[PDB]
This record gives structure tokens, sequence and C-alpha cells, in this order.
């Protein structure tokens, strides 16, 4: 859903 | 806007989960087939963010060894998720026991893995537990693979994390996941593919988990090759997965240079 954060990379 | 069954008709349950179940659903105006993961959103709480994560993981899938995703709906507390049916069935149906396949048969599927799986690592993806089970045949035989229930983005804009879960099945996990605290992503599948080529070649896994502890993991390490599943593999194909089986994960082999491998580009008659 947040490519950006690398989904569970937060 | 219509209830489900009215639009689909159920014709068989192909697998069950804690999640869920998977049904071949037949569409009653279309006649069009489509698998369809049913999820029961009362079941745990991550049940949320799990699905969230794993329909937009299936939005970013477009290749044709990947299992297409057409869409997601939610009725009540039920999700579901449609995709494209495979009526070939598992590979790991394909694969007779202590035999495997033809060399072949077994090439064309490993030609159409590695691209489906250098697909995912280009676009970030990894799916963490490859194994004949998760790699499904359409009507042509052609190799997708499924269930991406388990994959995470590892990559994205050239950025990188080490990944730490522990997660897959464990005759196919690579050392590094069990001996490391992180890993890299990339060379975890490669490794999972390794054994994927050695179960079509022999009809059998190698060991039962990549540990020391284990005697067939310290036999192969051991070049022990006249001995099973490896007496039975040609040495061209075995070349190559001496160079997949690494167990130095820096060392181990990257796809583009199995792209180069002298059994990878054989021509093989049938
Ligand atoms: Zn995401």
């Amino acid at each position: 859903e947040e490519l950006l954060n690398l989904c569970s990379g937060k | 806007a219509v209830p489900f069954v009215e639009d689909w008709r159920l014709v068989q349950t192909l697998g069950e989960g804690a999640y869920g179940e998977v049904q071949l659903a037949v569409n009653r105006v279309t006649e069009e087939a489509v698998a369809v993961k049913i999820v029961d959103m009362k079941r745990a709480v991550d049940c949320p963010e799990n699905i969230k994560k794993e329909i937009c993981i299936n939005k970013m899938l477009n290749h044709e060894n990947v299992v297409k995703f057409y869409g997601h709906r939610r009725e009540g507390n039920i999700q579901y998720l449609f995709l494209e049916y495979c009526s070939g069935g598992e590979l790991f149906d394909r694969i007779e026991p202590d035999i495997g396949m033809p060399e072949p048969d077994a090439q064309r599927f490993f030609h159409q893995l590695m691209a489906g799986v250098v697909y995912l690592h280009g676009i970030g993806i990894t799916h963490r537990d490859i194994k004949p089970e998760n790699l499904l045949l359409d009507e042509r035989d052609n190799l997708k693979i499924s269930d991406f229930g388990l994959a995470t983005v590892f990559r994205y804009n050239n950025r990188e994390r080490l990944l730490n879960k522990m997660c897959g099945t464990l005759p196919y996990v690579a050392p590094e996941l069990l001996k490391r605290r992180e890993f890299h992503a990339e060379p975890v599948d490669v490794w999972s593919c390794g054994i994927v080529l050695t179960a079509m070649l022999a009809g059998e896994l190698p060991w039962d988990q990549p540990s020391d502890s284990c005697q067939e993991y310290s036999d192969w390490k051991e070049k022990k090759t006249y001995l099973n599943p490896w007496k039975k593999i040609d040495s061209a194909p075995l070349a190559l997965l001496h160079k997949i089986l690494v167990e130095n994960p820096s060392a181990r082999i990257t796809i583009p240079d199995i792209k180069k491998d002298r059994w990878y580009n054989k021509p093989l008659k049938k």
C-alpha cells in the first residue's frame, strides 16, 4: 500500500 | 451490486487454509473460469493490513508467468480476490516421485520460473515461498508463480532493505535464512529455484533442511554427487546446480549469470 516505505519497511 | 452466488457458480474448492478458501468459479453469463481467494476478515486482528499488502502487491503484477490479478470485492466481512485460473494444477503433480520428468520439460519449466522470478525481482518483489506446490500450470502447461501471501517489496527506486523474517518451507529455504539475522532477498529466491530444479530433474528433495546437522546437506557440501539425487542428474544441469546451491549468498550465482549458463541455453531434444 506504501511503496515508498517498501511496505513493512516502515 | 449482486450477491456473489448470483454472478458466480462455485465448481470446486482448489485449496483451503486459515485464511479461508480458494475456489474455482465460473461466471454464469460469460462462462469464464476464475480462481477466487475468499478471506474471512473476522479471523485474526492482522487480517486487514495483510490483505491490504497482498492486494497492493497483486496490483503490481503483470507477467505471463505470474498469476494475474483481476480485482477484488467484499461482501460483509468476506473479501474476494479474483485471480487467473490455472487448470493444469500444481507443478508438484508433474514430478514423478524418485524420477522427476524429462529433462527438456524441466528446462522449459525452469526457463518460465526464471522469467517470472526475474520479473518480480525487477519490480522489487520477493515471493519467499517458491516451491512446486506454489507453481501452477495453465491449460497450455505454461508455468505461473502463485500465492503472494508471503510476498513483500524488498527494493524500490534502488533502495533495498535486508529481510529478517523467518518464512518459507525448510527444504526450499536458503541456509543464510537459518544462519544470519539479516539477508538479501534475491539469493534466497534463487536458492529455492535451484531446489525446484533439483526436484524436477530427480523427483526428490536433496535435504530436509539446509543445515550441517542434516546429513544429506553435508554430503552435498562434500561434493558426494555419486549419491542421490545428484547421481540421477546429467552433468550439464548438475553444473548449474553447483552454481546455484552455494551456501555463501554473496558467492551464489545471480539470475543474469544463470541466463548465460550452458545447460540453460542448450537446445534439448524431446
Ligand atoms: Zn505495498
